[PDB]
Formats: C-alpha cells, structure tokens, sequence
C-alpha cells in the first residue's frame, strides 16, 4: 500500500487545450521539420549528380537582375520557396570566403563579402530572401564564423544581433561561443591601432 | 535634447524588426496572405501617422 | 399530378439544402430526417404505380435524393440501398431478372433505345459504383463501367483512366432538382478510387506507383482533409525510397494545412528514426503527445464516406495518446535516456490503472504487448533510472494484481 501511495501520479490526466497552444505545437513542428532539412542534399535528390557559380553557370556575369532570375529558375524546378535558397546559398559562400585564409579578416575578404552583401540587400529589396532561414544555416555552421563577418551582417542591415542569436536553439552554445571570440577579440586590438578601430568599433556596437 | 530622440528610434526599431519578421514569414508563406496580415500593416500604418514629421 | 410529386421533390430537396446550410446540430437533423420521410413516402405513391415513362425521371431523382440523404445522414451506406437501387432498375426494366450486373447489361442496352431520362441513370450509375466501391468490388465496377462506355474499352481494367472516359450526358437540363449530380459525384468517384489504389499500392510496397495517383488525388476535389492525407501519404512514398528532403516538403504542407497533425509528426518520427535523429525524432513524437489531446457533414455524398478506415499498416494509422507516450517512453529507454523514459512510463501506467473516474484510456489494438508486459518496461525504465524502490512498488503491485512475466518480475525485482 506504501507501493501503491509512492506509485500514485498526478500530471498524468490531461484534458482541454487552447487553439493558440495548437498552432505554437504545428509552428514548433514545422521549425522541427526545417530545421533537419537542408537544402544542398534537396538539389542533390531531384536533379541528379551549391554556390553563385552553380546557379549563373561557370561566371557567365556577376549582375544582380540576372542571378535573382537563377534563384527563380533554380526554385521553380525544385518548388522550395525562392528565400530559402538565396539564405543558403548565401551562407554556403560566407563558409568559403571565412574558411580560405585570431579574430579579423581586412583584405579582400571585406571585399568578396562586401559584393555578395551588395546582392543580399537586392534580394531583401525584391523579397527573394528569408532572415531566420538564413540565421538557422548560420547557426548550422557556427564554427567557420568570424565575429568581424557577423558585424558586417549587423551593420549592413542584414541581421540584427538581436534576431541571430535569439533564433540559435543551445543558449549556452552561443554564450560559449561569444564569451571564446570576445576574450581574443580583447587579446586582440593591441596588434595594431589600425584593426583595433574596426574592432572597437564592433565592440561598442 | 537625447531622450526623446532614443524614445522615438527605439519605437521605430521594435516596429521595424516586427515588420521584418513579418516580411520573412510572407517569404516562406508561414503565417497567410488572405488578411489579418493587411489589418496588422494598417495598425502599423495608424501608428505613426498620428505625430508624423514635427519639424524643428 | 407529375406537378404535384414534382412539387414536393423540389419542396423537400430546397428544405434538405436549408437544413445543410442552416441550422443546428439537431435542428437539421430534424429537418433532414423530415425530408427523408417525406420522400420515402413519394417513392411508396410512385412505387403504387405501374411504370410510367415520364415518372421514371422523376422516381429515379428521388431514389437518388434518398439514397443520398439516407447514406449522408447514416454517414455511411448499407443494403437497403443495394435493394432501393435493386427496384428502381427492376422497375425500369418492368416498363419494357437475375441480379445487379445482367440488370445493368439489359438497362444500359434499355437506355441506348433512348429514352431521355440518362442523366438520372447515369446518376444511378454514381450511386451503385459508390456502393462497390464502398464494397470493394472494383471487377465488377469496371465491368459495368466497359459496358456502359463502349466494349472496345474491355483492356482498359485500370479504373481511373474508365473513370474519366465516363461522360455525363449533359448539364442536367431543367428537369426536377437532386442534392448532387452525374459530374458532380464523377469528381468524387475518380478522387476516391485514386486514394484508395494509392494506399494499398505503399503498403503492398511500391512507392513508385503511388506517386502517379497520389497526384490525380490533389488534381480533382480534395477538400484539404483529403490533401492532409494525400501529403502524408506522399510523405511515407519518399521515405521508403529514401528521399528524406522531398518527404520533409509534403510534410509541412500537410501541417500548414491540417487541423489533426498527429499521422504527418508520427511519419516524422519514423524518419529521424531511419536516420538516427533520435533527438529530433523524440522531440517530433513530444510534440505529437501533445497534438492527439486537441480535436462537418452536408446532405451531399462527399468523399471521406469512400474512404476505408485505416489498416494498422498504412502511414494514416493514429492509436491514442497511451499507445503514443509508450512508443514515446520505449523509444526513449532504447536510446538512453532512462530518466525522462521513465517519468514517461509512470506518466501512461498512472493513466491506465488510476482512471476509474475519467474517460478511459483505449487499448493500443491485438498486435500490442499486453497488460505485464508494459510493468515490465516499466520496472525496466525505472531501473535504468536508479528508482529501486519504485521498481519494487510496481513489481509488488503486478504480484497482488495476479509464466515467463513472473519469474522476470522477481528478475527487474533483484535488479531493482
């Protein structure tokens, strides 16, 4: 009977819900269901065996007008909607350029990233770019990333920090991550009076 | 004076990053283009129209 | 007098679309089963007449109005209406024997003749097929159907192609009313057959043939409860070939459009588990415990009266939130997390043996291990978790409650 009294439950009846409760589980889920897709195995699927060159096709140009009309025909064949694949795309190009060479990048790197920025703010400009999806694949790299990039990102008007990192699932993880760049930042800024503006700078920020 | 000008651009960015996430879950076709969308913007819309632009 | 049961036809048939639109739960049943009765009694007052050419479009409407009604209002067909359609045939033949097949030889024969009532007939037609096909009697469907288009169509045993040949013979031009026609019940007949092969071609292990008319279901009527399941089902073709990221698409769909995404998140479960994404997958299958606790008709055959309920096989099977936080709890311990496995277990045996008073919990079917067997996973669960003297309280309650089941509980009992 002792048995049976610490055996008797209590949370396990459950009865009534809430229509909001509905659509946040159906939202939870369809984040779940996105969150565990990714985009490069889709494209390797339906067509068989991504970058800015995959889609213009070996440098044809570098024109905004003509790589959007890419994207649409890209997600047209593969009826993913057009944001999603300019966010990865985007992210996919931002892992090579911080990947090719500590906290700084100043040379040339700026540059690449500058001009694929330029297109990003022409895709947010024609709604060919979905923010949280592209935060998401960010988030998926999280390792690749240089808190100098991320700036740009804020700065440019792309992200807010705010919008990053309250959409990283592991908290902590980003604390973790911050806490590690922001010590070698601080290390750093001694290294010269020229990259200690621009990290000032982002301190600040 | 400071105050009043920070009291506005931080009115203006709770908006604005508002928008934003409305503006991407139109990309993804998240939420609905039927309405309630519409009558969100025309709340935005009245928002701000009330003290639009004093000039100083 | 024609005009006088004319009349009435039109009378009760706008009372029965009223009541469709209108009305409450019992109200229009009210007047639904008022309808009924009222064209019950005009089939009794025709069916005292002889034949009657020019009533026959007429009787043959109203059989069909009351059938309709009948089986709308039972949610669900039966015999009678085998048998209402049974006389109203024989009735036709008796104007100028066997049974329902020679019947329909001899009939669609008695119509090439020409008498202009088709429109009704090939109402009839809708009817009788929606019965087989109720029924599962798909040989003779085509059959009737091969007769009633040209012969020369004998090779085509494929129903949805026969099925889409099949021309209704016009508008339905001002004759007396009906609650549906020829076309109108056409659109249901090809999206019905369409699941139906659709289904048992996935369980009987093609997804490749699925694919085919699982998009002639969504091309046709599919009023979004039968686009859910179509999505899933879609969802379970991709899956099995092992094309994850094309399954994930319909998936989603089906949640966006859905009001019960249980059988898209347990499809969900099912591949974090192919994969081994057993945190997503656990995540997925939380999600879908608290999913199955949340929840119209029309006086009009739709089409989720031609659908069978669910198999235990097929991708749509559902149980209840036990048979889920089971699943949730076993597939939890299987993976190592023996402390929310087991918060989980004794979160469903409390549902199970606790419930005197509330609505009680449904047995997760046959095939589902039994009664000890679930204190065993449990005391398992709770041992895995390093509750010793939780393990004993189960294993000494299972022993005052009442083979292999015992000797284990003394096993999990030293164990514990």
């Amino acid at each position: 009977r002792r048995a049976w009294a610490e055996l008797l439950a209590g949370r396990v009846k459950r009865e009534k819900y809430n229509p909001e409760r509905a659509q946040k589980l159906k939202e939870s889920a369809v984040r779940l269901l996105r969150s565990h897709q990714d985009l490069n195995a889709l494209l390797l699927e339906v067509e068989g065996p991504v970058i800015d060159c995959d889609s213009s096709e070996a440098y044809a140009n570098h024109s905004s007008s003509f790589i959007g009309s890419a994207l649409q025909d890209q997600a047209s064949r593969l009826g993913v909607p057009v944001g999603i694949l300019s966010a990865g795309m985007v992210a996919s190009s931002v892992g090579q350029i911080c990947t090719a060479p500590p906290v700084l990048l100043t040379v040339e790197q700026r540059k690449k990233l500058s001009s694929l920025l330029e297109f990003a703010q022409y895709l947010l400009a024609h709604s060919m770019f979905s923010r949280l999806s592209f935060c998401q694949e960010l988030w998926k790299i999280q390792s690749s990333l240089l808190l100098e990039a991320v700036w740009h990102l804020h700065v440019q008007g792309i992200v807010s920090l705010q919008e990053l990192l309250e959409s990283h699932p592991d908290m902590h993880a980003v604390g973790s991550w911050l806490f590690r760049n922001l010590c070698c930042l601080c290390e750093q800024m001694e290294a010269s009076c020229q990259h200690a503006d621009v990290a000032r700078a982002m301190l600040s920020d | 004076r400071v105050q009043y000008l920070r009291q506005i651009h931080a009115n203006h960015e709770t908006l604005l990053r508002e928008v934003q996430t409305l503006r991407d879950r139109l990309c993804t076709e998240d939420e609905a283009s039927s309405c309630a969308t519409a009558q969100r913007l025309l709340q935005v819309y009245r928002q701000l129209r009330h003290p639009s632009l004093i000039l100083l | 007098c024609l005009d006088l049961w004319r009349e009435k036809n039109d009378r009760l048939v706008r009372q029965a679309k009223v009541a469709q639109n209108s009305g409450l739960t019992l109200r229009r049943q009210q007047l639904a089963q008022d309808a009924l009765e009222g064209l019950r009694g005009l089939l009794h007052s025709l069916q005292g007449l002889p034949a009657a050419v020019p009533v026959l479009p007429l009787e043959l409407t109203v059989t069909c109005n009351f059938i309709i009604l009948r089986a709308s209002l039972a949610q669900g067909f039966t015999e009678d209406q085998a048998q209402d359609i049974q006389r109203s045939l024989e009735r036709v033949l008796e104007t100028q024997e066997q049974g329902l097949r020679e019947l329909w030889d001899s009939v669609l024969r008695a119509s090439c003749l020409l008498p202009e009532l088709l429109s009704a007939l090939h109402r009839l037609v809708g009817l009788q097929a929606a019965l087989w096909l109720s029924a599962d009697r798909l040989g003779d469907l085509a059959l009737l159907l091969e007769t009633l288009n040209g012969s020369q169509s004998g090779a085509s045993k494929d129903l949805l192609l026969l099925l889409k040949t099949w021309s209704p013979p016009a508008e339905e031009l001002d004759a007396p009313l009906t609650l549906q026609d020829a076309q109108g019940l056409k659109d249901v007949l090809l999206t019905a057959f369409a699941y139906r092969q659709g289904l048992q071609e996935l369980i009987t292990g093609n997804p490749d043939k699925a694919l085919s008319s699982l998009h002639e279901a969504a091309s046709g009527l599919c009023p979004r409860p039968v686009l859910v399941q179509v999505y899933t089902a879609l969802g379970s073709c991709h899956r099995k070939m092992g094309n994850p990221q094309r399954a994930l698409l319909y998936l989603v769909a089906a949640l966006k459009e859905g009001s019960a995404w249980g059988p898209p998140l347990l499809e969900a479960s099912r591949l974090y588990q192919q994969l081994g994404d057993t945190t997503a997958e656990l995540e997925s299958l939380e999600l879908l415990v608290e999913a199955l606790n949340v929840p119209a008709p029309q006086f009009l055959i739709e089409v989720e009266l031609l659908l069978p309920p669910p198999d235990l096989a097929s991708p749509l099977h559902c149980g209840t939130q036990s048979q889920t936080k089971h699943i949730l709890a076993s597939r939890c311990l299987q993976t190592g997390r023996a402390g929310d496995a087991a918060e989980h277990y004794l979160d469903l045996l409390a549902l199970l043996l606790d419930s005197s008073e509330p609505r009680f919990s449904p047995p997760p079917s046959p095939p589902g291990p039994c009664m000890p067997e679930v204190f065993l996973e449990a005391a398992v669960a709770l041992i895995q978790a390093g509750r010793a003297q939780d393990a004993l309280t189960l294993c000494e309650e299972l022993l005052s409650r009442t083979p292999l089941w015992v000797s284990a509980t003394h096993l999990l009992q030293g164990q514990a």
